[PDB]
């Protein structure tokens, strides 16, 4: 399937270790850098009900079997760690090597001096909306 | 074969480079010799039926076309270890980013300095074709620039994980690659060769003198559909400066049918890319890159895939 492809990079930045598991301290740490808070009784209930055969993480048969613009609103929120409604450079580039990815200085420049219109060095929402 | 010694023994490992989806990259130097390489660490299938990880034969094919390769465009490949979880590809280390983020940080960009790049892509591809071997992956990141800091920076084409030998037997059914750059065969399910790349080519050109993309839709449908149908078109909005020497480049490779789309052969002797006077050749002096659009282009992408990460990273979490 098409989906699979999917599921399967998913697994991998949740599998920080890549052994094989999510483990509840990974799917915490994941949970972090998509900008949320949760407690650890949180998280172990998450694992709890994905956790079919009972042994306290979750392997890629159990995280394939739970299977069922917007997500830019809600991806601002992300980009913007500490909510004070702009994404600087260091926000950016420290919100994306949290989520796998290792951008260059270049990069990161580039990125935001192509979205920032005011010219402030930072990337408030609407400037975010049209870039996207 | 794959060497089975510790790798450690013959290379410090250092930084990661790259996080992929079954495979990690660690900058790496051999001990001898003080070289550095990059050590990409491909993730093996732990069982036969296992979704998770690649495949042995995936990697031998890969690792196959790899040890063939030696061209000034085109990564090289060192050496192969293997342990019981892992097969590491002592890679060729490219450090100077993608061509596309290079360009981006210039003020202007003419036809001609852009045939400069485009001329040693075509030369790496002219290689690959010349040993039966098809990329199936050719896009802007998978075209990288070896030092980003010398004044005339050197193309290396990348990422070998979709290439097959041509051959009867099967260039095919794992060769989904992105849907902005697959050739109509691909979608349709047709029958493969190296003509797919040249539509690729086709589709990186466009992009390079633009800033656009030609087949992307709103949404993955729309964009295969417009690939199926060759539904494209040069705007005047992103194409008033691009010269007519380069819209029938462009206009050659994105064919339908693969056997009346230009060959590699044909794309080098093509007067854009080598012209036949001076009137050519000007023309491509004074004719210049759309580089406020190209630069939105560059960026844009960048942000478009964290976002598509995070979304993604999102549905599941709930
Ligand atoms: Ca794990
Ligand atoms: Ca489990
Ligand atoms: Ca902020
Ligand atoms: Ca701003």
């Amino acid at each position: 399937e098409e989906q699979i492809a999917e599921f399967k990079e998913a697994f991998s930045l949740f599998d920080k270790d890549g052994d094989g598991t999510i483990t509840t301290k990974e799917l915490g740490t994941v949970m972090r850098s998509l900008g949320q808070n949760p407690t650890e009784a949180e998280l172990q209930d998450m694992i709890n009900e994905v956790d079919a055969d009972g042994n306290g993480t979750i392997d890629f048969p159990e995280f394939l079997t739970m299977m069922a613009e917007e997500e830019i609103r809600e991806a601002f929120r992300v980009f913007d760690k500490d909510g004070n409604g702009y994404i600087s450079a260091a926000e950016l580039r420290h919100v994306m090597t949290n989520l796998g990815e290792k951008l260059t200085d270049e990069e990161v420049d580039e990125m935001i001096r192509e979205a920032d219109i005011d010219g402030d060095g930072q990337v408030n929402y609407e400037e975010f909306v049209q870039m996207m | 074969v794959f060497r089975q010694e510790n790798v450690d023994d013959y290379y410090d490992t250092g930084e990661e480079l790259g996080s992929g989806q079954f495979a990690v990259v660690k900058k790496c130097r051999e001990k001898s010799t003080g070289l550095q390489y990059a050590a990409k660490f491909i993730k093996k299938r732990r069982t036969k039926s296992s979704r998770r990880g690649v495949s042995r034969e995936d990697i031998e094919r890969e690792v196959s076309i790899l040890k063939e390769i030696q061209h000034p465009n085109v990564i090289t490949l060192h050496e192969v270890y293997e342990n019981k979880t892992d097969v590491i590809l002592i890679l060729e280390l490219v450090a100077g980013g993608e061509l596309f983020d290079f360009l981006a940080e210039k003020e202007s960009l003419t036809e001609e300095e852009a045939t400069e790049f485009l001329k040693q892509i075509l030369n790496g591809v002219y290689y690959l074709h010349s040993l039966q071997i098809a990329h199936f992956d050719l896009k802007p990141e998978n075209i990288m620039l070896l030092d980003r800091n010398v004044p005339k920076p050197r193309i290396k084409i990348i990422d070998f994980g979709l290439a097959h030998k041509i051959d009867f037997g099967n260039e095919f059914k794992n060769i989904f690659g992105t849907p902005e750059f697959v050739a109509p065969e691909i979608v349709n399910y047709e029958p493969l060769g190296l003509e797919a790349d040249m539509w690729s080519i086709g589709v990186i050109t466009y992009i390079l003198l633009s800033g656009a993309s030609p087949f992307l839709g709103d949404t993955k449908q729309e964009t295969l559909a417009n690939v199926s149908a060759v539904n494209y078109e040069f705007e005047d909005e992103y194409f008033s400066n691009t010269s007519a020497l380069a819209k029938d480049f462009i206009r050659r490779l994105l064919v339908k049918d693969p056997k009346k789309r230009m060959t590699i052969q044909d794309s080098l002797q093509h007067p854009w890319i080598k012209p036949k006077d001076t009137q050519q050749a000007l023309s491509r002096k004074a004719s210049a890159v759309n580089m406020e659009k190209f630069k939105k282009f560059a960026a844009r992408k960048k942000w478009k895939q964290s976002v598509r990460l995070i979304s993604l990273c999102q549905r599941l979490s709930r």
